[PDB]
């Protein structure tokens, strides 16, 4: 019925999680971007299959470049200096299917090498993880989605636990 | 009289405010970003 | 006595050197993983413990027989309490996986010093009570050997001496249980293979010197006491510090944030 | 010491030998100081301490895994081989 | 059976001998006792360490 922020709630191993989806706002990001300060982690999603898809429909903008630009803008905000990012590279089946039909070299002028999933994934990831510059305070966790099993929830739970532990140690001053 | 009623109402409001805040403090908040058609739907499901 | 004096001076020098390294590299992640303030307090207490062995050499005047034991007792209790508080706080931080907690004030920096003071108050109150009521004094014994005169101090209380030893031994024993609980902590925060060895060094030197104290009398008793004190202090210092000092000065590549991030992550 | 084969046996043997060395260096000063009936005692304490050390370090852990503790947990050959 | 089943028995017997050797020291010294104190301990301990 209502538009705007959508909230989903679930409990995993006695931890209560809250997730806010802000994709329906369609307004200036800066005005509402200072309201979300204080979150524990930021979940970020990227599709590998957009390398050879002109999703944007603009010749100048390729979906991968747009995703990289958005990730760069989000990661280096003044407010989110100390919030970690859980990066989810998604759709690894179709991407692996199309690599041999059209290699990864279309997106980047530099060669990925070998035209196969392991090498291609490494090049796309390294290129996404190098966008950050506050390496001292924030870190990125990367998981390739697995549909059948529950690796998706467990990875988020473990990442949140690690973030909480590292936050407490830093406050004590030990870390 | 009126001061007593106001004080009692304030103390009832304050007690409810404290406990609810303590309960909220025990939750983890996550922000889900992503351009549309990036598979956000699959993670949510 | 010259050898004992030289060894005490060397111990003081090495104690000062470790403190100088910690101050030069305070920012480094390895040094910051260990509690820096408690480290300084432990080093100062260790300097006091090493310097307290100089009261056992020379003519035993009355003003020395009262300060021979309590100085060492308080100095060693300070180190034990510092070690205990340093280990319990790391355990409290790691166990708190929960987002929120009531133990926020429990791990506060100021509370640590109060706990170290509470663990030495008992040793301070037995000493003051002992000195006020039945103080030690010097006496000359001509009975042992008809031809030679010896100068020694008589404590005047043997129950008071027993209580200090019992309290120190009790604290050393708890240092075993807290060392045992900490074996599963990650690297750069786990120290369980040194505390137990230091406590065992102390127990073996003192337990070994029981026969001599019960049988021998004369100048030898003081030499045995000095040797035991010096050996215990050296063992504690070495086990606690010389590993980290080596990693910091030699192999400096380890003192990097990436290493400590990789270390803490192994827990999850 | 790094090798994890057989319940960390190398680590245990190394820890046991250090106790022996510590016990015996501490013996020399005690012996010279004692004269009379207690000269004999300084030998029994050393022997007992060393014997209690070696046996406990080498066997305590395996005995727990075998009896008076979980059985069929790490008892399997799989656990001994690794 | 992963460990050697015979060296373990030999080591336990040697440790028993080492434990029992200390009993000879306690007691009024006699000619045969002092001749048998040291060698028993030495042999038993060497048997254990070996
Ligand atoms: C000359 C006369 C002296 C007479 C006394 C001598 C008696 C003989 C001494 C000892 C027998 C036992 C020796 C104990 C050695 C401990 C071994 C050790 O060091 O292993 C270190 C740590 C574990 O290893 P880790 O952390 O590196 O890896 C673990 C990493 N993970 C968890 C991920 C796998 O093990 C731990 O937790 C440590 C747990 C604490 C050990 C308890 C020992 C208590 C001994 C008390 C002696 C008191 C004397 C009695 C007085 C009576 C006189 C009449
Ligand atoms: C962590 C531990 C810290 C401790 C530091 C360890 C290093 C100390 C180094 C040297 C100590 C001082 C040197 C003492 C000389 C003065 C002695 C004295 O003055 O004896 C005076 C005369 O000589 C002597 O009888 C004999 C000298 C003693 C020889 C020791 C025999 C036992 C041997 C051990 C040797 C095997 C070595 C194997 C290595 C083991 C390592 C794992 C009189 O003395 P007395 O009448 O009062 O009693 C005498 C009581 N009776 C007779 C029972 C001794
Ligand atoms: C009761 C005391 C005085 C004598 C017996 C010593 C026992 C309690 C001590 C000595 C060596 C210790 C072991 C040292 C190493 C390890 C490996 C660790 O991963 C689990 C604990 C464990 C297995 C310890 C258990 C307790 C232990 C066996
Ligand atoms: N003479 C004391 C030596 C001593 C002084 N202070 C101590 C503190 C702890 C243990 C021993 C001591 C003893 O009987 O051993």
């Amino acid at each position: 019925k209502t538009t705007g922020i959508v909230e989903t709630h679930f409990t995993f191993k006695d931890l209560y999680f809250k997730m806010f989806d802000v994709g329906a706002q369609r307004s200036e990001r800066k005005k509402w971007i200072h309201c979300f300060e204080g979150v524990t982690a930021i979940i970020f999603c990227v599709a590998l299959s957009d390398y050879d898809l002109v999703l944007a429909e603009d010749e100048e903008m390729n979906r991968m470049h747009a995703s990289m630009k958005l990730f760069d803008s989000i990661c280096n905000n003044k407010w989110f200096t100390e919030t970690s990012i859980i990066l989810f590279l998604n759709k690894k089946d179709l991407f692996e299917e199309k690599i041999k039909r059209s290699p990864l070299t279309i997106c980047y002028p530099e060669y990925t090498g070998s035209n196969t999933y392991e090498e291609a994934a490494a090049y796309i990831q390294c290129q996404f993880e190098d966008l950050n510059r506050r390496k001292d305070t924030k870190e990125i966790y990367t998981h390739f989605t697995c549909s059948t099993d529950t690796k998706n929830v467990q990875f988020v739970f473990d990442a949140v636990t690690d973030v909480i532990i590292k936050n407490n140690l830093k406050e004590c001053g030990l870390y | 009289a009126e001061d007593k009623a106001a004080v009692e109402r304030s103390k009832m409001i304050d007690r409810n405010l404290r406990e609810d805040g303590e309960k909220a403090a025990k939750e983890v908040k996550l922000l889900l970003l992503g351009a549309g058609e990036s598979g956000k739907n699959t993670i949510v499901k | 006595g010259i050898a004992l004096t030289l060894f005490a001076v060397l111990g003081i020098f090495l104690t000062a050197f470790v403190l100088g390294v910690f101050i030069k590299f305070r920012n480094t992640p390895i040094v910051k993983a260990t509690n820096r303030e408690l480290s300084y307090l432990l080093l100062f207490s260790l300097l006091c413990c090493f310097s307290s062995s100089l009261f056992f050499i020379g003519e035993p005047q009355d003003w020395t027989c009262r300060l021979r034991q309590p100085a060492f007792g308080i100095s060693f209790v300070l180190c034990i309490s510092c070690i205990l508080v340093k280990t319990n706080r790391v355990l409290l931080v790691f166990e708190a996986k929960i987002p929120t907690s009531f133990h926020r004030k429990w791990w506060g920096l100021n509370l640590q010093f109060l706990l170290v003071f509470l663990c030495t108050f008992m040793q301070i109150v037995i000493c003051v009570i002992w000195l006020y009521t039945a103080p030690p004094s010097s006496y000359r014994n001509q009975e042992l050997e008809d031809e030679i005169i010896f100068i020694t101090c008589h404590e005047g209380s043997l129950m008071a001496l027993g209580f200090l030893i019992g309290y120190t031994c009790l604290l050393a024993a708890i240092c075993f249980f807290f060392a045992f609980k900490s074996r599963k902590l990650p690297e750069n925060f786990n120290e369980a293979k040194f505390i137990t060895f230091s406590m065992l060094i102390f127990f073996i030197v003192w337990i070994s010197f029981i026969p001599a104290y019960a049988s021998t009398y004369g100048k030898f008793v003081s030499a045995v006491e000095v040797i035991a004190i010096l050996a215990a202090s050296f063992g504690l210092l070495a086990c606690i510090f010389f590993n980290k000092i080596y990693i910091i000065l030699f192999k400096p590549s380890r003192n990097t944030i990436e290493e400590v991030r990789c270390s803490t992550a192994a827990h999850a | 010491r790094k090798l994890p084969e057989n319940f960390n046996e190398a680590k245990f043997i190394t820890f046991s030998m250090l106790i022996f060395f510590i016990v015996w260096i501490s013996f020399i000063p005690a012996y010279a100081s004692t004269y009379g009936k207690f000269v004999s005692a300084v030998e029994v304490i050393a022997i007992l301490a060393a014997s209690f050390g070696l046996l406990a370090c080498i066997f305590f852990n395996k005995i727990y895994i075998i009896l008076f503790k979980p059985s069929r947990n790490t008892i399997e050959e799989v656990r001994c081989s690794t | 059976k992963a460990t050697n089943r015979e060296l373990s028995y030999l080591l336990l017997f040697s440790l028993l001998c080492c434990f029992s050797s200390s009993l000879f020291f306690i007691g009024e010294p006699q000619d045969w006792t002092c001749r048998l104190r040291q060698p028993a301990f030495g042999i038993s301990f060497v048997l254990c360490i070996s």
